[PDB]
């Protein structure tokens, strides 16, 4: 059925399985014509496909010459999204493929199960959870891979750097979800706290500061305090 | 022309003919229906008064052979047998009718409820959907699960009504998974006009006989299956313009004879508002619409 905070622990366990966000895959500026109507520029999106035991993120670079010619771009988005990761699942090994595909939102279950079904043993679940994953192009290095693309690409990243040597999976799952939750909630606040103290950097091959133990739990409660600082001001509470 | 005799009516029991009921008492002498039109396939059903948890009956064509209804008071039920002895058998009638112990299928004349609601239904396709080679009739129950639903437990007392389903290999050609899943011509046309029924007549008389069933017994498979088959067309881009005009006539009717109580278990809600209003075909059925809209405007 769907994932939600009683059935968690099975993020962690032994069943491959992936998440996939498509909230990055059709983007858009809009903008006033000379005649002062409104357009739309479509810029460069990505399929957010995360195996959160792992830290694998298989980055799907969608270029805007997918977009060329094409109508209802926004349900196109999402056959799109589950066509690409129907040809992810089909290039892997069978013993690399997820038993479990889990969907950010509900709109991508329908174009999911029909590209999926040629591997009815992969089950297809939304998540009652409300994951941060739309904040993946506020990670400086993802942005520049997928605002650079010239043509369709796929890079695979390790969004949990090396941490999986120090702090099990659940735990590298819970800092991420924060550090994604305080991007999403302020941006300018989240990326200050990271990169404040110039001493500690990113590795060529990492997407986050090479943070010590100790310089962990301080980032971490200063997220948690921004996103208590931002949402007493959303709700004047 | 075209009697059924009852060998006699040992307990109380609604009996319905097509669209006709009449309320036999226990032991009354009631010898059976006289007067059934040729030409069309019919229904003859039955809810004991004792028991509403036994709703069942049988279609049959009397083109085929003399047939005649004797309940089992093993079995509990009012069982259609086919008498061979074509003299015995008109003796029987004969008789029956010089003492009118027999009903008259009251057919109006002005009135082609029947024939609009079984117009391309045939006997030959209703003995395919149920499986009984021995016998020329078909029984049918309220509890009979399709194959379809046996598949989501006994095959020989199954609908074998044709499957359909949206999500699958049949419904879906590899490369054209969002075009196949948002205009189900392909699927229409292709796989189930040219492919299984031939033609759009057996469809039309297998989504007739699905919505008979789903009324006369409350079969919840029937209805799964007449709705099913509604939906493939409305969310066909290319339909020919025959069957949309077609369809909009058998709908029209099996909205009129639907029992205005039983709308909200017998339609579907999400089929009806995406096919009259969503669809491709929502400016395609204007009688089908009007009826609805004036009839059943709650479930809309
Ligand atoms: C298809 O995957 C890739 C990956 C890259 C290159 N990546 C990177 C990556 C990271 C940061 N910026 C990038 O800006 C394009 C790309 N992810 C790497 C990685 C990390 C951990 N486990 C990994 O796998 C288990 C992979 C890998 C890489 C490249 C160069 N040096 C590396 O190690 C010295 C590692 C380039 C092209 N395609």
């Amino acid at each position: 059925g769907a994932m939600n905070s009683s059935n968690y622990a099975e993020l962690f366990n032994n069943d491959i399985k992936l998440f996939v966000d498509d909230t990055n895959v059709y983007r858009v500026t809009v903008h006033k014509t000379f005649e002062g109507n409104v357009a739309t520029k479509a810029i460069n999106g990505c399929i957010f496909t995360l195996n959160p035991k792992t830290g694998h993120l298989f980055l799907k670079i969608i270029h805007t010459s997918v977009w060329a010619g094409q109508k209802r771009l926004s349900q196109l988005a999402k056959w799109k999204t589950a066509e690409e990761v129907s040809a992810l699942v089909r290039s892997l090994p069978k013993e690399e493929q997820p038993k479990q595909i889990i969907v950010t939102r509900k709109a991508m279950l329908d174009p999911l199960e029909v590209h999926m079904l040629d591997f009815p043993n992969i089950a297809i679940r939304p998540t009652e959870l409300r994951l941060p994953f739309s904040a993946a192009m506020s990670i400086d290095k993802l942005s520049d891979v997928v605002m650079k693309a010239t043509e369709p690409q796929m890079v695979l990243f390790n969004i949990y750097d090396d941490w999986l040597d120090r702090i099990s999976s659940y735990t590298a799952f819970s800092r991420l979800t924060l550090l994604l939750r305080a991007l999403k909630t302020n941006e300018e606040s989240a990326k200050m706290i990271l990169l404040s103290d110039p001493t500690i950097t990113i590795k060529s091959y990492h997407l986050w500061p090479s943070f010590t133990d100790e310089q962990w739990i301080t980032i971490e409660s200063q997220m948690r305090d921004l996103i208590l600082t931002e949402y007493g001001r959303k709700y004047n509470v | 022309m075209n009697t059924v005799p009852f060998t006699s009516a040992p307990i109380e029991v609604t009996i319905g003919i097509d669209q006709y009921s009449f309320n036999v008492k226990e032991n009354q002498p009631f010898h059976g229906i006289k007067d059934i039109p040729i030409g069309h396939v019919h229904v003859i059903h039955f809810q004991h008064a004792d028991n509403s948890s036994m709703r069942y009956g049988y279609w049959f064509d009397c083109r085929m052979g003399n047939f005649y209804i004797q309940y089992d008071p093993k079995d509990g039920l009012y069982k259609m047998m086919e008498e061979r002895d074509g003299a015995k058998f008109e003796n029987i009638v004969h008789n029956f009718k010089e003492r009118q112990m027999m009903v008259s299928y009251p057919k109006i004349d002005e009135d082609d409820t029947w024939y609009n609601l079984t117009e391309f239904v045939q006997m030959d396709k209703i003995r395919k959907i149920v499986r009984k080679d021995e016998n020329q009739f078909s029984y049918v129950d309220s509890s009979m699960t399709t194959v379809q639903e046996n598949e989501l437990s006994d095959p020989a007392h199954s609908l074998n009504y044709t499957v359909i389903n949206f999500k699958s290999r049949e419904a879906i050609r590899p490369g054209h998974e969002m075009e196949d899943f948002l205009d189900k011509s392909y699927y229409l046309n292709t796989v189930m006009l040219q492919g299984i029924f031939k033609n759009s007549s057996n469809y039309f008389g297998e989504l007739q006989f699905a919505f008979l069933n789903a009324m006369f017994f409350g079969n919840y498979g029937s209805s799964l299956q007449w709705h099913a088959m509604i939906e493939l067309i409305c969310s066909s881009a290319t339909v020919p313009k025959h069957m949309l005009d077609k369809l909009d006539e058998i709908l029209y009717y099996q909205i009129k004879t639907l029992p205005e109580q039983y709308s909200d278990i017998l339609l579907n809600e999400r089929v009806w508002n995406i096919c009259l209003y969503s669809s491709f075909q929502k400016n395609s059925l204007h009688n089908t619409e009007k009826i609805m809209e004036n009839k059943y405007p709650e479930l809309l």
